[PDB]
């Protein structure tokens, strides 16, 4: 597909909502495996399960194994921009 | 199958 960037307003204390599969030592992008009701990527839209992660703000994720993926992605704060496809 | 809620 072709890539999208998608913003995400996240409070302080709640997570982005979604559950994250692959990773480099998987061979496949980290990808969407589920998004979940009433938290951020379900709120603004724009995300899906099956979109591939390729960046989040700035941070190229498309050759970073799960756990630092999950790291990266814990970190982010306030407006997060993800850059994805659906794959 | 690795899966992590973030
Ligand atoms: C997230 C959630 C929500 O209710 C609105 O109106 C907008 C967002 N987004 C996409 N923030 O950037």
């Amino acid at each position: 597909g072709p890539i999208r960037k998608v913003l995400l307003l996240k409070e302080d204390h709640e997570g982005l909502g979604i559950s994250i599969t692959g990773g480099k030592e998987h061979g496949v992008p980290i990808l969407i495996s589920e998004i979940h009701p009433g938290q951020p990527a379900d709120r603004c839209g724009g995300l899906h399960v099956g979109d591939a992660i390729l960046a989040v703000n700035g941070v190229n994720l498309r050759d970073t194994k799960h756990k630092e993926a999950v790291t990266i992605l814990s970190q982010q704060r306030g407006e997060i921009e993800f850059e994805v496809v659906y794959v | 199958r690795r899966e992590t809620q973030v």
